[PDB]
């Protein structure tokens, strides 16, 4: 305590990559460590708390990836926060977001921030804590208009599936949030809502980003609480709900109990707020169909390579390679990513593809926008258009379009 | 740098009015150094962006926070708690003024608890030092305003005649906690309330009155000749008080008091003792405060509704430039009465009072 | 080319207001003492329209006398009115047809049922309009609507609507009604799949004050089950029941718009009117060279009026020509027609007077709306929500409780002539 107490605490969450299976099977690498611009996920989300000014944040991962994740933030984090790990055993996969924090609550103190380990993010992180600090709500959650994809729209049958948000523009007040799960046949909308706040704008081009800013009782909500699994899944409307629906009368004691928001005589609360924001420019989360773009949009970068052995009769530009890798003879790269010491045959074509690290292509082949886990090999003479490699796989001079190659089992 | 700036600050002598007048304000919490308490970051937010902010509540809301300041607090082990104390709450302050100019209230605090910390017996502890002066806090919290207000109020209403027509102008708290009253004392008695651009904050009060089932009346400045023929007295609240007399409110301020006069009506002004000055002006320009230019782009009958206009390029063209100060000074020979919790005091009998609390020997 | 149309569907609302639309109908009743018609003529001469139809089915000849021998029939006028008959208790899609049925749709036109007020200048709106159009021949129809408070006084049941209108194009992607009772809004979500920014408005009014296209016509004669202009047509676009066409609103947001259909309208707009909000078209402006003038506080009197001494005004009141007011009495908030007259010691607040009324020595009125040629003796009483027709006298020392309308015929409800007039009777 430097004379200051502290504000907040920044949570992180690392669960199983549910919809990045051909990335995110095996345990070697977690979804909390694929590459983005040769850099794990990870980083962005600290990188965002970093200059946010946070100097020590929590991170909640599966037990499977304790092991490799701390190693990396040991050897491998660029940055200085002061990173405590969480591994609650309790983490039965059919958990999510919320029952996570629920196991533990306990580290909590002050009002908290929710990232995760897909929440890139460009926007400037005062832009988010001003808002949550000025108008004191209960809640404050980032949304962002849906990632547009450069490249034809390949084959996009998992992606975030669709959300619809209820919006009033002059209070930033958020009132309807409901995505294609608990869908309706002749879709709702409950009229005694619109009898205050009658003006609701209503979105649906905008996507989720995970960045949620609570203020601290709402833990005290997710312990009694059992129903709630996942925070952008149950927590949010359950909040939203609470704002305008009378007869949802509910207990709200938790908002009086000593909550110390004064602190003794009631100048504050009375009422649950829930505001929401939007930006315009870089602001989603990886979901699969993501890493390819949100990989490819982190090409504000700069120039040059190092530790890296590019022979002659070889090209490569404007493409990110990292250490140690190497390119043999009369082969290409292009608008392409290649992770850690790599190894490029001779006479190959690797052209708007994303390489992982330790990863070793043979010679002749081509690879035309591919994404190749770590650990992955490709034998010679292959070709392979729009497919996915699993972690540690190899083929043999394969051919497919379209498909995803994994190590059978 | 910061005489580098005072270099700059130096330059704003110009040919303009206005030049000196400080625009430099900060909205964001880009690049805040580390010795800001929250409560205090919370504050300098609420200071720049909020609008209907009084001067009174400011420093209330001011003091509360500097108690978590002071409780949190925490002196090094190789030193007392008085000395490095206002140095820590000068960096705190520096901030503040960067969101938003102090106020006179806000101001006078500062100086007052600045003093009791010199005053500080050095033979206690920090537990003593910090548990005594939050209740000189609290206690200037108690006499300084809130019971002057209520006196203030109790004094005010007397004067209240049934059948009166009252005008305020731009939501002064207290111009409205002596309206309530004269209507829950059961005063005969009905209100005007003038309104002016950008930020029109007379609709609030028009909002609160109502909803107390007060007739009102509603018109913009302009329409200032048109409706003090039904005026009968004139009730402002102040910024502040100056030692000349003077009265230092928002803009229109100066206009009501001499339409008023020119038409025979009293211009009766309350304003607490703490809001008085050792300082006097003798023009509206030499001290002063800015408003955004922008704000009265959007011309229409809104500020927050996205309808632009002619102006929204001013910044960009040459030989234009908006301006809005938000206060102005009004003279003695205007101002009636002032209705301190000292009772009814003419205007000119301030710095007085003002040198009455310095028997503080 | 240079042909505005215009129908306005009178009659279409004569039920609300029955115990009245005997001697005179409803688009001729005075509000502020000045007929409904005028209010609505007005208001289209703001619009530029040059060729106006008015249907008739209650009192034609008293309606086209009237519209006959109105500024309106001089060549000054801006727009050639002609009236038009047909069969009482008009259904509003019937008239369309009957108007297909003759050829008289030139191009785009406006149409409102019974009689606006209002001051919103169309010649803006019906160019947004005429454009959209001329790139998308099906859209056919353009709505004009408020902006407003979901409370506002101004806003009944029958304008009290849903819409949810596409924030860039303004396009009604989905119309509801609100009655109590209908607790949800349901909407096909397969519009999301084709809008990106939707706003869902309840502050709205609907005016009812449509711009449609020439195509209205004859596709209200094919898809003769419309009866409603709003029940029925908007539904039929927005459930594709009509060959996917598109409407759209034009939300204003400055100036006045509403229309008279309920008791609980007619008091509202009057005030909305004294209450300057619908300027020029307001008393001090004497259109049809009255003789009135503004006075503070918002009262409103006419020449050669007499006020006496000891008889006090207070605001929120109008005053007709010709006109006494005895000794002691009070008046406020209150509208009375011209060649009137007040007794004596007597109170009225809240109340409409019209043409030609007298009223006895030290009598209380209230809230109340009193009818041409009404004569009232002294000691009498009358409170809120009370109702009387032409020609009705009530007898002195009498009282005349809660929304008792009456009559002077032989009709539905309870009314007759003589005096006394409700513990005694006259006709019975």
């Amino acid at each position: 305590l430097q004379s200051i107490p502290i504000e907040f605490q920044a949570v992180v969450f690392a669960g199983f990559g549910n919809s990045l299976y051909p990335l995110t099977g095996s345990d070697a690498l977690p979804k909390a460590l694929l590459p983005i611009g040769n850099k794990p996920m990870l980083h962005y989300p600290l990188y965002w708390l970093e200059a946010a000014g946070f100097t020590s944040a929590i991170l909640i991962c599966m037990e499977e990836a304790e092991a490799h994740i701390n190693a990396w933030l040991r050897s491998g984090y660029e940055g200085h926060m002061r990173i405590h790990v969480e591994a609650p055993t309790i983490l039965d996969d059919s958990k999510s977001s919320a029952d996570a924090l629920r196991a533990v609550s306990h580290l909590i103190k002050n009002d908290f921030v929710c990232l995760s380990c897909d929440s890139i993010v460009g926007l400037p992180p005062y832009t988010v804590l001003d808002k949550f600090r000025l108008d004191n709500p209960s809640a404050l959650a980032v949304y962002s208009p849906v990632l547009k994809y450069e490249h034809i729209t390949s084959q996009s049958k998992e992606i975030d599936a669709k959300q619809l948000i209820g919006i009033e523009e002059k209070t930033s007040r958020l009132l309807y949030a409901k995505s294609s799960a608990d869908v309706g046949s002749d879709f709702t909308f409950r009229m005694s809502l619109l009898w205050k706040h009658p003006r609701v704008t209503l979105n649906t081009n905008l996507s989720d980003a995970h960045i949620f800013v609570f203020k601290h009782w709402v833990i005290d909500l997710i312990r009694e609480k059992e129903s709630i699994s996942s925070i952008r899944g149950d927590l949010i409307p359950y909040l939203v709900k609470c704002q305008y629906q009378k007869s949802f009368t509910v207990r709200e004691n938790i908002q009086r109990f000593l909550s110390s928001p004064s602190s003794q005589e009631i100048k504050i609360n009375a009422l649950i707020a829930k505001d929401g924001i939007i930006c315009s420019r870089a602001n989603n989360l990886p979901n699969y169909f993501e890493l390819n773009k949100c990989i490819a949009k982190l090409t504000p970068e700069q120039r040059l390579v190092d530790v890296t052995v590019s022979e002659r009769a070889l090209v490569g530009a404007d493409c990110m390679v990292n250490e140690g890798t190497t390119i043999k003879d009369n082969s290409n790269i292009k608008k392409s990513i290649i992770g850690k010491n790599c190894v490029i045959g001779k006479g190959v074509v690797v052209s708007n593809s994303i390489l992982m690290d330790n990863i070793v292509v043979e010679d002749g082949v081509r690879l035309e926008s591919c994404i190749v886990a770590s650990g992955a090999q490709i034998g010679a003479k292959s070709k392979l258009r729009e497919c996915e490699i699993g972690v540690d796989h190899r083929v043999e001079a394969g051919r497919i379009a379209r498909g995803e190659r994994l190590v059978d089992m | 740098d910061a005489n580098l700036q005072e270099k700059k600050i130096f330059e704003e002598k110009q040919v303009s009015i206005f030049s000196h007048l400080d625009w430099r304000r900060r909205r964001t919490t880009e690049n805040i150094p580390k010795d800001i308490h929250p409560a205090v970051i919370r504050l300098g937010l609420k200071l720049a962006n909020y609008k209907i902010f009084g001067s009174n509540q400011r420093c209330i809301d001011l003091l509360k926070t500097f108690k978590i300041v002071i409780q949190d607090y925490q002196t090094p082990y190789g030193t007392t708690l008085s000395r490095h104390l206002t140095t820590h709450i000068n960096s705190q302050i520096a901030y503040l003024v960067s969101t938003r100019p102090l106020s006179i209230s806000m101001g006078n605090a500062i100086r007052f608890l600045k003093l009791e910390i010199s005053v500080l017996d050095i033979d206690l502890t920090d537990d003593e030092g910090k548990e005594l002066l939050l209740e000189k806090i609290d206690s200037y919290i108690r006499d300084r305003i809130i019971i002057a207000g209520q006196v203030i109020v109790q004094a005010a209403t007397e004067k209240i005649q049934d059948g009166d027509v009252i005008l305020t102008y731009l939501h002064s708290s207290t111009v409205n906690d002596v309206l309530i009253h004269a209507k829950n004392v059961g005063k005969k008695f009905r209100v005007v309330v003038v309104d002016s651009r950008p930020e029109f904050e007379g609709r609030v009060c028009l909002k609160l009155l109502t909803e107390h089932g007060i007739e009102c009346t509603y018109v913009m400045i302009s329409a200032l000749s048109y409706i003090m023929q039904e005026v009968t007295k004139i009730f402002l609240g102040g910024h502040a008080m100056l030692s000349n007399g003077a009265l230092y409110s928002r803009a229109g301020t100066s206009l009501i008091s001499l339409l008023g006069h020119e038409s025979n009506v009293p211009v009766i002004a309350c304003c607490e003792s703490y809001k008085f000055t050792e300082r006097i002006q003798l023009d509206s320009l030499v001290y002063n405060e800015l408003a955004p230019g922008d704000q009265l782009v959007n011309m229409g009958v809104d500020d927050f509704e996205e309808k632009p206009g002619v102006l929204a390029n001013w910044k960009s063209v040459k030989n234009l430039k908006l301006l809005s100060l938000k206060y102005d000074v009004t003279p003695p020979r205007l101002i009636t009465v002032c209705v301190c919790e000292m009772g009814l005091l003419p205007s000119t009998s301030v710095p007085a009072i003002i040198n009455e609390f310095k028997q503080v020997y | 080319k240079h042909a505005l149309q215009a129908i306005v569907l009178s009659d279409s609302y004569n039920y609300r207001f029955r115990p009245l639309t005997l001697d005179k109908p409803r688009c001729l009743l005075p509000l502020a003492n000045t007929p409904l018609i005028e209010y609505t003529f007005e208001f289209l001469a703001l619009a530029g329209v040059q060729e106006v139809y008015v249907f008739c089915c209650a009192h034609a000849g008293q309606i086209r006398e009237y519209i006959e021998k109105s500024k309106w029939n001089l060549p000054s006028s801006p727009f050639s009115v002609n009236t038009i008959v047909s069969r009482e208790s008009l259904s509003v899609g019937d008239a369309l047809r009957e108007l297909d049925s003759k050829q008289l749709i030139t191009s785009d036109f406006i149409l409102v049922s019974g009689d606006v007020v209002s001051n919103v200048p169309l010649n803006e709106v019906l160019k947004e309009h005429r454009k959209r159009r001329e790139d998308d021949k099906n859209a056919i129809m353009t709505m004009v609507v408020r902006e407003a408070s979901p409370f506002h006084r101004t806003r009944a049941r029958t304008e009290s609507s849903v819409f949810v209108i596409d924030k860039k194009t303004s396009q009604c992607v989905h119309y509801q009604a609100n009655e109590r009772g209908k607790h949800y809004v349901s909407m096909d979500p397969e519009i999301f799949n084709e809008h990106e920014e939707l706003e869902v408005r309840n502050d709205l009014i609907d005016c009812q004050i449509d711009i449609c296209s020439n195509d209205v016509p004859a596709l209200f004669t094919e898809n003769f089950d419309y009866q409603d202009i709003r029940k029925d047509f908007v539904y039929g676009v927005l459930t594709s029941d009509l060959l996917g066409k598109k409407i759209h609103c034009h939300v204003a947001k400055e100036n006045y718009a509403a229309r008279v259909r309920s008791l609980q309208t007619y008091d509202a707009i009057s005030k909305d009117v004294l209450s300057r909000w619908v300027y020029p078209f307001v008393p001090d402006s004497n259109l049809l060279n009255q003789t009135f003038s503004y006075q503070r506080h918002q009262i409103y009197k006419e020449e050669d009026v007499v006020l006496a001494r000891s008889c006090i005004i207070k605001a929120r009141t109008l005053i007709g020509a010709y006109t006494k007011v005895g000794d002691a009495s009070v008046v406020a908030n209150t509208i009375i027609g011209r060649n009137c007259t007040i007794g004596s010691n007597c109170s009225i607040d809240s109340a409409f007077l019209w043409e030609d009324v007298v009223i006895g020595d030290n009598c209380r009125i209230g809230k109340a709306i009193l009818a041409n040629s009404v004569k009232i003796g002294n000691n009498c009483s009358i409170e809120d929500g009370a109702i009387v027709a032409a020609g009705v006298v009530i007898g002195d020392n009498t009282i005349i409780e809660k929304n008792k309308r009456l009559t002077t015929f032989e009709s539905h409800s309870q009314g007759t002539l003589n005096d006394p007039s409700l513990v005694g009777i006259g006709g019975r």
